[PDB]
């Protein structure tokens, strides 16, 4: 039903301080892969 | 807060720390996300999660950082001296930030902080005897209009009153959790007397569509 | 059109702003979004640049350069380097909060219009900068990408369209000067936030050295609905040359401090009296407004009455539209001192690389406790406005001009309360 | 061929693409007063010393960095440039110590010979001045950074010559501090050049140390037999008593650096 007065971002109260780090670790298995400066390093 | 070293005993190279399995796994997962002949650019959430580990930076983790990346360590120092969020010094568990730029002391967060400093005993900058909470001043937050706020580690305490703050400081001095957003009738941004904007429901999809997409 | 304001609530683009409905992908595509993205991915970069241009969009940042141009700065050929595009959510202006209550809930909308943004200029990617103190807003943000990677709307295949975009995030560790594109791109480099010289420009190198394009959450977000809607749409609303809707934070001295979308060229006095309750006190307790943040120079009440809240009518009343945020001061506030005080905000948050901010940033911050505390003459307040045109002009990056522009304000409006204050110290003191 | 026209002071002179104002300034004749930028180092533009006022355009342009184009008038010596350079300088001196005496830079000081030239004749400093803590970095090198100006120079000859990559500027705003950050030792093979690069006395030469001073040291030319590079060098003396060596300019040997076993 239409409610208006119920706050619904209620998932921020249970974010531990790794929650953003897993996710991100989580996501590093979807995303293509980086292009290459064709060296390692700029200093290499 | 000084911006050069001396080696103390507790502060030294060879002061041991090393990061845990899954944190070099959070690690080469970060330095995945940057293009390759640009694995430098990882020095900022690496060692953000360094200090997430060890709860502050003593010259071992940006060393150690140094060393992962294959960066000079000097650059991994300029880092961790340029940003203010990079605890050199090692804080007590919890972080409180007193936000006073003028959005928040045009509604009175000098009394927050005064009643914070004589529940607690201490200044700003000063840490607790037992090493519990630490009271530093910052600039602001992105919370402007829900001022006056503070901050504890990762929770934004926001719509506070000095008897509402000391009841917080109390709830951590016990070791409970609040909850972090504001502490007020309103729920996160909304006017205190009701909504004056956005009382209908959305269109949901297709409304308003051009024609031709 | 020449009466402007009362926006009506299906003409919003950010519907849950408040946070009262579901943010993630299910009250996400329950309102709007997501839909049609195949079409407008696949009807062309130019198409999308042309919608954007016809708005009428102005960067939302707070420059007001108008974002189809700059858009259509990176419609060129690739020469091997790839392409990116940077949303850029560090917010560290004093007054603005709009940027914070977008990510956290509406990131579906921010997403959506990364990848908009990307097929508008042929970006490969999108490196989501936020704030080192949003770490909620960052994890939120960070969830609604996963929804979204998980159902295939980003990512390998985008939407059906067969275009390759990714979007990242990445958090910074608590610098104001790192809200500048140019000291943003060298923060993600893993360098400090030390800004770049122009040119070169962004366009040409950016991050990594490849072609970028920074952008704001608001100038971002609002893109699907333009390219939905329409572009006449978004440019029925507003002025000239000040077409579209606007986030607006209301704070300070007043009766509702609260963010409240509103159309361009609203009256200052309509927009305080309809959404924020009035000022503490009634308009007649009025004293000082800053329209736009801390970077942009204050108004007093006589001129605060019938000024209307766009970029021109502003630039009039040689002040900015900036953030879009209103601080209201009433007749209780010692008004140096908040100037004093956002003087010493903008010398901590310097990054100290070319030296007449590095200088005179402190050199102004020292003259105005002394003007606080009133131990002065009335020959050095000439010499602080010579010491602040020294500075608006001469510096690598625009924070220069944000300290030195209230310092400005303040001399130009309230010279007479400075003396007095000075002299009675003066008195009392000899 | 691909030369462009541009005009310094309403005399038009040809020049490359991408050359500099300061380039283009130096080929007419015109030396623009420059602190953080050298020939050899890259271009940092953090000093704001090289401020000229393109004519009909409201915002002068950095001349060490802004490459010129077609039809560019550059203004060297007009009104805005002077105000620009007078309130730079006057940011310059409004922390720096009062040291000169007591300096091994006097009589050779950049800052001072530009402030006689180009800045204003007195002061409007009134707050007390900052104070930064000396640091060490090896007996070669006398060191007193309440004289650093953060020209960053120290940071780009020893990142990009001598490759050591060991100094950096630590901190934010005016607390800046150009370092080390822990007790280190800049020791390369040409550590003296960081000296004969500083503008100011905050790098000087711990040997020379309080010994004579530029205005009566008689400099003779001579050849380096230290090694078998054959370094061009200048012997500075004093009352026939060698005093110092500092490198002579020769692009096609040591363009201007010595090893400090021939200093
Ligand atoms: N939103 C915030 O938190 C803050 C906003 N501001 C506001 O930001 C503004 C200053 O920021 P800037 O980025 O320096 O503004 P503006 O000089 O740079 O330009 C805005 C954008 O247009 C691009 N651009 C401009 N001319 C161009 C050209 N000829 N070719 C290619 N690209 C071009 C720039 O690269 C930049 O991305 C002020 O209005 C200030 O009030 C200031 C502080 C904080
Ligand atoms: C010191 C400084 C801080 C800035 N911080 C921000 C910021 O936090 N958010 C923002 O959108 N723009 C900020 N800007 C403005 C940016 O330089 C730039 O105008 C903006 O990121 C992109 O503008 P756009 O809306 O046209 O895309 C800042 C500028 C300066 C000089
Ligand atoms: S004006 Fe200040 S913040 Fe901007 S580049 Fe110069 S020193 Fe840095
Ligand atoms: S470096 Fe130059 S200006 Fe500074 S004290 Fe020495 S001689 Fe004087
Ligand atoms: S010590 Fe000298 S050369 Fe080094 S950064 Fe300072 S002024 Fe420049
Ligand atoms: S001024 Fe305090 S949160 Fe912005
Ligand atoms: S010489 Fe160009 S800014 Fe320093
Ligand atoms: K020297």
């Amino acid at each position: 039903p239409f409610d208006n007065t119920t706050y619904k971002n209620l998932q921020h109260h249970d974010y531990s301080t790794y929650t953003f780090l897993d996710l991100n670790l989580d996501l590093s298995k979807f995303r293509m892969p980086q292009p290459s400066s064709g060296r390692e390093s700029p200093r290499h | 807060a000084l911006f050069v070293h001396r080696d103390t005993p507790k502060n030294n190279p060879e002061t041991p720390f090393d990061f845990t399995p899954e944190n070099y796994k959070r690690i080469e997962a970060i330095v995945k996300n940057y293009p390759e002949g640009h694995k430098a650019a990882a020095v900022l959430p690496v060692l953000d999660l360094a200090q997430r580990q060890n709860g502050w930076l003593p010259i071992s983790a940006m060393n150690k950082v140094a060393e992962i990346l294959q960066v000079p360590p000097m650059r991994v120092y300029e880092v961790a001296t340029f940003y203010t969020m990079y605890n050199r010094k090692p804080v007590g568990k919890y972080h409180i930030q007193v936000c006073t730029t003028t959005p928040c002391m045009l509604r009175n967060s000098d009394s927050i902080l005064e009643a914070i400093q004589k529940k607690l005993g201490i200044k700003v900058g000063e840490t607790t005897p037992d090493k519990l909470f630490t009271l530093i001043e910052v600039e602001c937050l992105g919370a402007c209009v829900n001022a006056p706020m503070v901050q504890i580690n990762d929770n934004y305490y926001e719509d506070l009153t000095p008897k509402d703050i000391e009841e917080i400081i109390d709830e951590l001095k016990a070791g409970k959790i609040p909850k972090p957003g504001p502490r007020s009738g309103r729920f996160s941004c909304e006017p205190a007397g009701g909504l004056t904007s956005l009382t209908e429901p959305p269109k949901g999809p297709g409304f308003g569509v051009q024609a031709g997409l | 059109k020449t009466s402007f304001g009362s926006l009506k609530d299906e003409d919003r683009i950010f519907t849950n702003l408040y946070g009262r409905h579901d943010w993630r992908l299910k009250g996400a595509q329950s309102r709007g979004d997501w839909y049609k993205t195949k079409e407008i991915l696949l009807k062309g970069p130019d198409w999308i640049l042309g919608e954007v241009k016809t708005s009428g969009l102005r960067g939302r940042g707070g420059a007001g350069f108008p974002t189809g141009l700059k858009w259509s700065f990176m419609n060129k050929p690739s020469d091997g380097r790839p392409k990116y595009l940077v949303v850029n959510a560090d917010e560290g202006e004093p007054g603005t909060c709009k940027d914070r209550e977008i990510i956290r809930h509406d990131p579906h909308k921010l997403v959506e219009g990364c990848l908009v943004g990307g097929r508008a200029m042929g970006a490969r990617a999108a490196y989501i900068y936020i704030r080192g103190e949003f770490y909620n807003e960052a994890s939120n943000l960070q969830v609604a990408i996963r929804e979204a990677y998980e159902a295939g709307l980003i990512g390998k295949n985008a939407c059906g369209s067969g275009y390759d975009f990714d979007v990242f995030v990445v958090r910074g560790a608590g610098a104001y000067i790192c809200g500048e594109e140019t000291a943003l791109i060298e923060s993600i480099e893993g360098k400090q936030g030390k800004p770049r010289l122009k040119p070169p420009f962004p366009a040409d190198v950016g991050v990594f050295g490849c072609p970028t394009t920074v952008a704001n959450v608001e100038t971002v977000a609002v893109s699907p609905t333009i390219c939905r809607r329409g572009g006449a749409w978004f440019a029925s609303f507003g002025r000239e040359r000040n077409s579209g809707t606007k986030l607006f934070n209301i704070s300070g001295h007043v009766n509702n401090p609260c963010t409240v979308e509103e159309e361009m060229s609203v009256p200052l006095k309509e927009l305080i009296e309809k959404h924020a309750g009035g000022v503490t006190g009634g308009w007649d307790n009025l004293l000082a407004v800053i329209p736009g943040g801390s970077s942009t120079p204050l108004i007093p009440k006589s001129v605060c009455e019938t000024v209307l809240m766009d970029f021109d009518a502003l630039i009039q009343a040689q002040t900015g539209l900036g953030t879009a945020a209103v601080i209201v001061m009433d007749r209780s506030t010692d008004i140096v001192k908040a100037i004093a005080r956002l003087i010493e905000f903008y010398k901590h948050e310097s990054c100290g690389q070319c030296t007449p901010c590095r200088e005179g940033v402190d050199w102004m911050n020292k003259v105005m406790a002394r003007f606080v505390r009133g131990d002065a003459r009335p020959a050095e307040i000439d010499s602080l406005w010579e010491i602040s045109k020294q500075i608006e002009g001469h510096t690598i990056c625009a924070l220069g001009d944000g300290a030195a522009w209230p310092v400005q304000g303040l001399i130009r409006h309230f010279r007479p309360e400075l003396e007095e204050r000075m002299q009675r110290f003066a008195q009392q003191h000899q | 061929s691909n030369l462009i026209e541009v005009f310094v002071d309403g005399q038009s002179v040809m020049v490359e693409p991408g050359t500099t104002v300061l380039q283009a300034c130096e080929k007419v004749g015109m030396q623009i007063p420059r602190f953080c930028y050298h020939e050899r180092l890259s271009v940092a533009g953090n000093c704001r010393m090289c401020l000229v006022e393109i004519e009909k355009a409201p915002k002068v342009v950095a001349a060490c960095a802004m490459p010129v184009m077609k039809g560019w008038n550059i203004l060297t010596n007009s009104e805005k440039t002077k105000k620009a350079r007078e309130g730079v300088m006057e940011f310059l001196l409004a922390n720096h110590p009062l040291d000169c005496p007591i300096c091994d830079q006097g009589g050779e000081c950049d800052l001072q010979d530009q402030s006689m030239m180009f800045g204003s004749d007195r002061s409007r400093f009134l707050e007390g001045k900052r104070a930064v803590e000396d640091k060490n970095i090896g007996p070669l090198v006398k060191t007193i950074m309440t004289r650093c100006i953060q020209c960053t120079r120290c940071i780009r000859f020893a990142s990009e010559i001598a490759g050591v990559d060991d100094l950096g500027t630590t901190g934010r705003g005016n607390d800046m501090q150009v370092g080390t950050y822990i007790e280190k030792m800049f020791m390369s093979e040409l550590s003296g050049n960081i000296i004969d690069i500083c503008p100011v006395g905050a790098l000087t030469s711990k040997p020379y140390a309080f010994t004579a001073r530029p205005w009566e040291t008689r400099k003779t030319e001579s050849i380096d037999v230290m090694d078998a590079v054959g370094s061009n060098i200048v012997v500075s003396t004093r009352t026939g008593e060698v005093m110092r060596i500092l490198p002579r300019m020769h692009e096609d040997i040591n363009e201007e650096w010595i090893s400090d076993k021939t200093r």
